[PDB]
Formats: C-alpha cells, sequence, structure tokens
C-alpha cells in the first residue's frame, strides 16, 4: 500500500483537488494509507478523517 | 506450571503470549500496550498499561 499512496497522491495533484476526506474502518487503515496522510507537508493538501 | 505470565514488553511476541494464554487458559497479563486486534475474542488478558 506504500507505492499505492504514492499513486493516489498522483492522481489527486492530477484532478487538482483542494479539500478531501478520507475514510477508513478500522485503525490499521492508517497504517495503510500513512504515506498519503503526510500529503500535507509537500503540496497544498487539507485532508480530514473519519 | 505457574498461576499467570508476565507478558513480553513488545507486541510481535506478544502475540504469540497471548494467543498461547487463552489457548490454553492461564490468565495472561500484560504491561506493554499492544495492537489491539480489533475482533481478538481472546478473554484472559488485561493491560494496567494506561490504554
Amino acid at each position: 500500500f506504500s507505492s499505492l499512496s504514492r499513486a493516489i497522491l498522483d492522481l489527486v495533484q492530477f484532478f487538482k483537488w483542494k479539500t478531501v476526506t478520507v475514510v477508513y474502518d478500522d485503525s490499521t487503515g492508517l497504517i495503510r494509507l500513512q504515506e498519503l496522510i503526510k500529503a500535507p507537508s509537500r503540496y497544498n493538501l487539507r485532508l480530514k478523517i473519519r | 506450571g505457574v498461576a499467570a505470565i508476565l507478558g513480553p514488553s513488545h507486541s510481535s511476541s506478544a502475540n504469540a503470549v497471548q494467543s498461547i494464554c487463552n489457548a490454553l487458559g492461564v490468565p495472561h497479563i500484560q504491561t506493554r500496550w499492544k495492537h489491539q486486534v480489533s475482533d481478538n475474542k481472546d478473554s484472559f488478558y488485561v493491560s494496567l498499561y494506561p490504554d
């Protein structure tokens, strides 16, 4: 899911989103997505989680 | 033979310990926080650690 997160991030930026919500099932999805979860440091992305 | 084990302080083999304890019924006591597995139906464990 590491590289997957890179690809997802690419897709996000290609669409040029400026807000997004991530939703998971159980906290393991966090580990599953940590790379994307680290979006804001690099680009202008605000993401929230439920 | 004892009453119970005291868990090793790292989750990796901690899971082994726990799946052992409830498997053979001896209560297990853990100190270090482990990754709570959402559906581990084990019942012979507690943790004094601040959850």
